[PDB]
């Protein structure tokens, strides 16, 4: 029930709280590879 | 020797650090710069058993300083987050040189002056985060020729015009919010292919909505609103299978609010307040739906509440503007 185009309207909020991981893979993973993606859509992925 | 390089680029980086408040560099120390703070090695793309610092990862340390051009040694890096640091200036332009860019957060530091054209340069960029700096002047309309996802441009003080070559977009979220661009919308904003959520909050456009609106139908969220436009709403907008957040409040709309927009199969909030509306449909009504969320405040609209004056009304809703 939260569009990221309205989350970007606060300066703090960002799509992932984990350090160091994509904005396109924030899901726990045995490792943490910046490299690594998945979602396609931000907008999809953010719900 | 790749990490040394590394090793130079983040010690040229931590003496342009004036205040660290979370003494978030303190460990950045010695030549084993996978382990410092923020740093994040991975597999190199096309040999796993070569170690590469891939990712910077600073948001919320709110460090005061620059980003210094020996960052441009970094050439492995594809992403890059530094939200709400205070770091200042300009983005080097030998940051060209990391060609693996795919995730560009600068948001919410103190980055100012012409937009930061070394973007342009990335070949594989795809999230593009320059939100709430000082950002100023035109938009480069090649900005949108990029396969970019998610383009966030608000709270800067751009100017000028929408390019024309926003229709190119493949972006599923773009923001213009809070910046100073005028003139119209662009009729080839119904070209935007994966299009979800654009975003025109409290801009000097103006024009008439173009027609064009109505072939967005994969988007959830169009906000127009605190802005300047004029004309009737197009009734094209039921096209917008999918819309669920729809503003176009803080405007100089006239005319009706029918049935066409307002029973759309999605849209759960629209609001259309501080307009000239001089007629709504009755499924437009707020309060009247337990799913759908209207607001109507400060229109035009006969035996609603809070609604502007007849004095001042009849003038602008006498005399509607001939989209044309």
């Amino acid at each position: 029930r939260r569009y990221i185009g309205y989350d970007a309207l606060k300066k703090n909020n960002v799509p992932c709280s984990r350090r160091g991981r994509s904005y396109y893979d924030c899901k726990k993973r045995r490792r943490n590879n910046p490299y690594r993606r998945g979602c396609s859509a931000i907008t999809h992925c953010y719900r | 020797n790749r990490l040394k390089r590394a090793y130079i680029a983040l010690q040229a980086w931590k003496k342009a650090f004036y205040s660290d408040p979370f003494n978030t560099a303190a460990n950045w120390v010695g030549p084993d710069v996978c382990s410092y703070k923020g740093v994040f090695c991975a597999p190199a793309l096309d040999d796993p058993s070569v170690l590469v610092v891939a990712g910077i990862d600073l948001n919320h340390a709110d460090i005061f300083g620059y980003l210094p051009p020996e960052l441009g040694l970094l050439t492995d890096v594809a992403l890059f987050h530094v939200n709400s640091n205070r770091f200042c200036g300009v983005i080097p332009k030998s940051l060209s040189k990391l060609t693996l860019m795919y995730e560009f957060d600068v948001s919410n530091n103190r980055f100012v002056g012409p937009f930061p054209t070394v973007a342009l340069s990335w070949p594989s960029l795809k999230f593009l985060d320059i939100r709430y700096n000082d950002f100023e002047g035109k938009l480069p309309p090649e900005i949108f020729d990029k396969d970019l996802d998610a383009i966030f441009l608000n709270n800067n003080r751009f100017e000028s015009t929408i390019p024309e070559t926003i229709g190119k977009s493949t972006a599923s979220v773009v923001t213009f919010a809070h910046n100073k661009f005028s003139g119209c919308i662009p009729k080839t904003i119904g070209q935007m292919k994966n299009l979800n959520e654009i975003v025109f909050i409290g801009n000097n456009l103006s024009g008439c909505l173009p027609n064009e609106i109505g072939s967005l139908n994969n988007v959830t969220v169009f906000d127009a609103s605190s802005n300047g436009f004029v004309g009737s709403l197009p009734s094209t907008l039921s096209g917008l299978a999918n819309v669920e957040q729809m503003d176009f409040s803080y405007n100089k709309f006239t005319g009706f609010v029918t049935d066409n927009i307002c029973k759309l199969p999605k849209l759960s909030n629209f609001t259309f307040s501080y307009n000239f509306f001089n007629g709504e449909a009755q499924s437009c009504v707020p309060g009247s739906s337990q799913e759908k969320q209207f607001d109507d405040t400060s229109n035009c609209l006969q035996n609603r509440p809070n609604q502007k004056s007849a004095k001042e009304c009849l003038p602008v809703v006498s005399r509607p503007v001939d989209c044309s």
